[PDB]
């Protein structure tokens, strides 16, 4: 199949800044008809992928003139000119000239911001949940940015790897950081025979994680 | 103008099929080619395959060629995508997008399909409280299906506050929501946390008590 690679893989940018998005076929995508299908999108959460461009270079109806793109053969690239909030989102190239039609990995545009250290956060099971023979511990790993991080779980200083569910929030509208929620489920037998529970946050701000624990 | 409306989500049992509808208006049906793209959660585009209602000429990717079906009813100018025995790697968004030869495609919302055996179920909810400002939370676990509406102190308190977006584990759905404020209000004057779920009508609430 027809790989297509996209670069970069996250592109921050302040409103109002030029952005170049980059799209690579391992082969030509000309047809045999000879026309390039090679269309862009972009998708905002929640909501269907919108055209902005076909064909390597028109413009679908109603897309801002901000918007072009241009390229040849197996070299793809896509402009925006002054952007705008609902620019931000994620962009995709597929191209349609040989089956399968393959899609690039995605691009994502996201609101630049200062490097921000998570505010962490740990939560011992609640005593309701506990009742019920159910044991979760939290973490809460919260507005940082860059976006990239990772949780680690310690359960009397031994790392612990089964049974952590991990959810992310999207850039916040209002101060453009990520947040990270980590939960450590247990039976609450288990729970009860272990003393003390850490979950420690490494990110690119510090080469030392952020480290949260408490004891029962 | 070109439109396309897509079946509402679906939750699908385990193991069983699914058959999701496409109908097309706007232009004429038998000459526009139908698509249909895969997303999971959080990950890319996958394309599936293209089918030709007019002739009823079809290609699937291979990935998909033991699980994805394409059929149409001329007569309703709707097109079908059934996928068989569905796994939790079934579940995500199909979208459908219509073109004509060599002109620009148009899509579809989506449908969404969730795999799970669970029967409607509300969330049990429990409070996160901590062993110049404070962080507290609630845990809403095993409901079934999304979506709750989690809000703090009926609304009033929206400023600090995340809620992340559920877990699917065991078949049930899990999430946290975090809210914080100054230390100066908690645990000085009340924080709740209130979970609304639709499909099982309720709407429950959790104050936050200091341990
Ligand atoms: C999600 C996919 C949307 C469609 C992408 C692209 O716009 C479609 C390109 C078509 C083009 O219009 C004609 C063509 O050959 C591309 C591939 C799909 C049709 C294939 C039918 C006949 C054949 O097999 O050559």
């Amino acid at each position: 199949d027809v790989l297509m690679t996209q670069t970069p893989l996250s592109l921050p940018v302040s409103l109002g800044d030029q952005a170049s998005i980059s799209c690579r076929s391992s082969q030509s995508i000309v047809h045999s008809n000879g026309n390039t299908y090679l269309e862009w999108y972009l998708q905002k959460p929640g909501q269907s992928p919108k055209l902005l461009i076909y064909k390597v270079s028109n413009r679908f109806s109603g897309v801002p003139d901000r918007f072009s793109g241009s390229g040849s053969g197996t070299d793809f690239t896509l402009k925006i000119n002054r952007v705008e909030a609902e620019d931000l989102g994620i962009y995709y190239c597929l191209q349609g000239s040989h089956v399968p039609l393959t899609f690039g990995a995605g691009t994502t545009l996201e609101l630049k911001r200062a490097d921000a250290a998570p505010t962490v956060s740990i939560f011992p099971p609640s005593s309701e949940q506990l009742t019920s023979g159910g044991a979760s511990v939290v973490c809460f790993l919260n507005n940082f940015y860059p976006k990239d991080i990772n949780v680690k779980w310690k359960i009397d200083g031994s790392e612990r790897q089964n049974g952590v569910l991990n959810s992310w929030t999207d850039q916040d509208s209002k101060d453009s950081t990520y947040s990270m929620s980590s939960t450590l489920t247990l039976t609450k037998d288990e729970y009860e025979r272990h003393n003390s529970y850490t979950c420690e946050a490494t990110h690119k701000t510090s080469t030392s994680p952020i480290v949260k624990s408490f004891n029962r | 103008k070109v439109q396309l409306q897509q079946s509402g989500a679906e939750l699908v049992k385990p193991g069983a099929s699914v058959k999701l509808s496409c109908k097309a208006s706007g232009y004429t049906f038998t000459e526009y080619f139908i698509h249909w793209v895969k997303q999971r959660s959080g990950q890319g585009l996958e394309w599936i395959g293209w089918f030709y209602p007019g002739s009823g000429s079809l290609n699937y990717n291979g990935k998909f060629k033991d699980k994805a079906t394409f059929t149409a009813d001329k007569s309703s100018s709707t097109v079908y995508l059934e996928l068989s025995r569905l796994t939790s790697e079934d579940s995500a968004v199909y979208f459908c997008a219509s073109h004509a030869y060599d002109k620009e495609p148009y899509w579809g919302q989506g449908t969404l399909v969730t795999v799970s055996a669970a029967k409607t179920t509300p969330p049990s909810v429990y409070p996160l409280a901590p062993g110049s400002m404070v962080t507290l939370g609630c845990l809403v676990k095993g409901y079934f299906p999304e979506p709750v509406t989690v809000t703090w102190n009926s609304g009033s308190l929206s400023s600090g506050v995340h809620t992340f977006p559920a877990v699917l584990q065991s078949d049930l759905y899990t999430l946290s929501s975090s809210v914080t404020v100054p230390s100066s209000t908690w645990p000085s004057e009340t924080v709740t946390c209130n979970v609304a779920h639709p499909a099982s009508s309720t709407k429950v609430d959790k104050k936050i008590v200091p341990r």
